[PDB]
């Protein structure tokens, strides 16, 4: 009995054969849910028309779950039970679900999707004898230009097959190879580059409605991951490339940051969501050599500190809007942080006074503004634990000015919580709208009152 | 150690690659630089051995087959699939590509071709060492039969070899001369297109973790009496190696024996498998470094443990500053280690 794929090795053999089973249901699904006729063979003894199957297309989507959710360690499973099949039979599901999605479907399988996804980082033909990209490429030159392609280039142009979440959620699926690379670098590079050429070449505002999100797009981003539209680059160059050429990326870089600077709107919704498609289109994700270089990360960390403790100063109540910005993690930023809190404490110690005595009515807009009040303490919670962080490591060595400068927020806080189950049950509610949904505090490597921060700041 | 048998199958591709094999390595002695001479004249740099393949004599000839054959089985007996694709190009394939480089000199000088570009198999030089260290067994049984170089009883010989310990006593400086000329073999066997596998590596299952587990496990506390009862202790415990260490607390003897943090008597937590100890597993705390002190600190009025790694704290999962809680006072607590 030897070990092998399917051999012999039983163990690998049911998930190789539900990947069969895939690939076999998949083209039964071919001859049918893209019939092209919709009435061929029609009247299959009740009304049915369908393409000599009739029977299983329910039990496609009943077994695809159990196909590619074959063990919940999927990551670890697969690598200890083999390390040659793995990449091809996850190639062909990403295709045939890209291939599947392209169509109107019912039921959504986007928590497949990411559960197909999170093989991608765990880690064959090493995208070169079998182009596992192809299917994608096709799916993205139908959008290689967002802001230019927001049109009825979609297949068939629904607002519900391609032209919604599903497309930004498929992308940020598929795009996710921070662990390790799973591709030549050769089919993703000259799409990347007609999307990042119409992000410089854009000038546009008012997007599409209903896809506001469109920060989800990639996750991956960085040098070669813009001049080279390729329409005269393409003759020019087939040897040369970003890779040996490590001129341009820097360039690109250092034009991006001042025109993020330079944006410093005031009390404006539109500001908001500027800063955070900003964020996401130049943060701290590129992971080229920061280590070794350090003056482009100093310079970068620093502006994306400075952004925000210079925006979210007023008053900004309306802190919805941010979902869950990266943090990106004694310094001027943490003095400036400091400042930026002690002086919110003073407005909290207003609204705690407001809240004593004096109580407006309207139960309901209590309710409200303590929610708003669970926001602000919810967005401020992470940076005042980094900040209580560093401070304590800060104040261990020599800094007397870090443990002055944190000490009135200590007692600002222990005021506020002296008694406010008026307060706590709207933030348990807040909290029970969405429970963690980062799970910050346990990965070890969202918020409430007594955590993290307050055990920080209380420990000295 | 000695290896499996040649299948008779592999004798024609052994009588070819012998055969080319031995063409390579009279022109490279050629090209060393000594010359040809009538009978043992190696002080006037003439060698009666530098010879081309088919003026080699009977006696060398036989000799230097042999020799290939036990290189080829050595080679073939790994258990890696030596399944040859690319054909060495010689009358069969014929891709002549020998004579794209020439040099001559006065005498009998053929143009042998080593395609460098290539990439060498990972595995290369493990077979390289394993060539090595089965002809070191060879002439350590050599000289087990004779006694050469070396007089222990007879005290005929002197000035022994450090040939005799494999790996230890000779470095890699050493036999330099051997190890390049093994080199230049297996990049002659890639020139030819060879496709080696990499069983030793990371691709199969073969990696050796640990020596040995399961006993030489000892258990470090101090006198009976020093069983603390009351009040609130602190001790510190320093890591120089990453290892199975248990750290914590325990009781007077009651079980027979078993190790930390897995019965009544004894409260432990680790770090090298990153859960606490305490009748059974719970994930628990974070590895630690190469000098890195534990820093164990006591809790006996509210029956609380708790650790602070570097005055950093350590949480659960759950986070909370507590490792144990709810056990008796039972009698006395003492500092622990394994």
């Amino acid at each position: 009995l030897s070990a092998a794929s399917r051999p012999l090795c039983t163990g690998g053999h049911a998930s190789n054969k539900e990947k069969e089973m895939v690939t076999s249901l998949f083209c039964k699904l071919g001859v049918l849910v893209r019939h092209r006729i919709s009435l061929f063979g029609n009247d299959a003894t009740s009304i049915v028309n369908c393409l000599h199957i009739l029977g299983q297309t329910l039990d496609a989507r009943t077994v695809m779950k159990t196909g590619l959710d074959s063990v919940k360690s999927a990551l670890r499973a697969f690598l200890d039970n083999a390390a040659e099949d793995l990449e091809k039979t996850m190639e062909n599901l990403k295709q045939g679900q890209f291939t599947h999605t392209r169509s109107q479907p019912k039921g959504v399988t986007q928590i497949i999707n990411y559960t197909t996804v999170a093989l991608l980082p765990m880690l064959l033909d090493k995208h070169n004898v079998y182009s596992i990209y192809n299917t994608r490429s096709s799916r993205e030159r139908a959008a290689l230009s967002l802001p230019a392609n927001v049109e009825d280039v979609c297949p068939n142009i629904p607002s519900l097959e391609k032209l919604m979440t599903e497309i930004i959620e498929l992308a940020e699926s598929g795009i996710r190879y921070t662990q390790m690379p799973y591709m030549m670098e050769v089919v993703l590079p000259m799409l990347c580059s007609y999307m990042s050429r119409w992000w410089e070449h854009g000038p546009e505002n008012h997007p599409e409605r209903a896809e506001m999100c469109c920060t989800a797009l990639n996750s991956e981003h960085m040098n070669t991951l813009l001049k080279i539209i390729y329409n005269n680059l393409g003759i020019d160059e087939g040897f040369s490339q970003p890779i040996i050429n490590k001129v341009k990326p820097q360039l690109l870089k250092t034009h991006f940051l001042p025109l993020m600077e330079k944006l410093k709107k005031k009390a404006a919704m539109v500001v908001s969501e500027e800063d955070h498609l900003k964020a996401e289109a130049r943060g701290d994700m590129s992971e080229a050599e920061l280590l070794i270089l350090d003056e482009f990360t100093t310079l970068a960390r620093d502006l994306y500190a400075f952004y925000p403790l210079l925006i979210r100063f007023v008053d900004y109540n309306r802190a919805k809007w941010l979902k869950e910005p990266n943090p990106e993690a004694y310094w001027s930023k943490s003095h400036n942080f400091k400042r930026e809190e002690q002086n919110f404490v003073v407005q909290n110690e207003i609204n705690n006074m407001s809240f004593l005595i004096t109580d407006t009515k309207s139960k309901m807009s209590k309710a409200a503004i303590s929610d708003q009040e669970r926001k602000k303490m919810k967005r401020k919670g992470d940076r005042y634990s980094m900040q209580t962080s560093l401070i304590v490591a800060a104040l261990k060595r020599l800094l007397p000015i870090g443990l002055n400068i944190c000490a009135p927020g200590d007692q600002e806080l222990i005021a506020l919580a002296k008694n406010r189950f008026s307060l706590k049950d709207t933030e348990e509610e807040v909290r029970d709208i969405i429970r963690s949904n980062i799970h910050l505090q346990g990965k070890l490597e969202g918020i409430a009152n007594v955590l993290f921060h307050l055990e920080q700041k209380s420990k000295y | 150690t000695s290896q499996i048998v040649l299948p008779p199958h592999l004798e024609r591709i052994r009588e070819r690659l012998a055969e080319n094999i031995h063409e390579l390595w009279v022109m490279n002695k050629i090209e060393l630089g000594w010359q040809y001479g009538p009978v043992r004249d190696d002080n006037k740099r003439q060698h009666p051995c530098l010879v081309e393949f088919c003026k080699l004599p009977e006696q060398e000839r036989n000799y230097n087959l042999q020799m290939s054959l036990e290189t080829l089985k050595t080679l073939l007996a790994l258990g890696c699939h030596v399944g040859i694709a690319d054909e060495h190009a010689e009358e069969k394939v014929k891709k002549m590509k020998l004579p794209k480089n020439y040099q001559l000199t006065s005498g009998y000088k053929p143009a042998p071709m080593d395609l460098s570009f290539i990439k060498l198999t990972p595995s290369q030089e493990a077979m390289v060492d394993k060539l090595a260290e089965n002809a070191h067994n060879v002439w350590a049984r050599d000289r087990i039969r004779q006694g050469w170089t070396y007089g222990i009883q007879q005290d005929v010989k002197n000035r022994r070899n450090p040939r005799l310990v494999p790996y230890t006593l000779l470095d890699d400086r050493t036999k330099k001369s051997n190890k390049d000329s093994l080199r230049e073999a297996v990049r002659t066997l890639l020139g030819y297109g060879y496709h080696l596998e990499a069983p030793d590596q990371d691709h199969a299952s073969r990696a050796e973790v640990c020596s040995g587990t399961g006993e030489r496990f000892r258990i470090f506390r101090a006198e009976k009496t020093y069983a603390v009862k009351a009040g609130r202790w602190y001790f510190e415990f320093e890591a120089v190696t990453a290892g199975d260490m248990r750290v914590g607390w325990s009781r007077p003897g009651c079980q027979p024996d078993l190790e930390l943090g897995s019965d009544d008597r004894a409260f432990a937590f680790d770090g090298f498998k990153a859960q606490r100890w305490h009748q059974g597993n719970e994930h628990y705390g974070r590895s630690w470094q190469a000098g890195d002190v534990v820093g164990c600190m006591v809790d006996m009025n509210e029956h609380t443990m708790m650790f602070t790694l570097n005055g950093e704290i350590l949480l659960d999962d759950s986070g909370s500053e507590l490792a144990f809680k709810d056990f008796d006072v039972g009698d006395g607590f003492i500092p622990v280690c394994s």
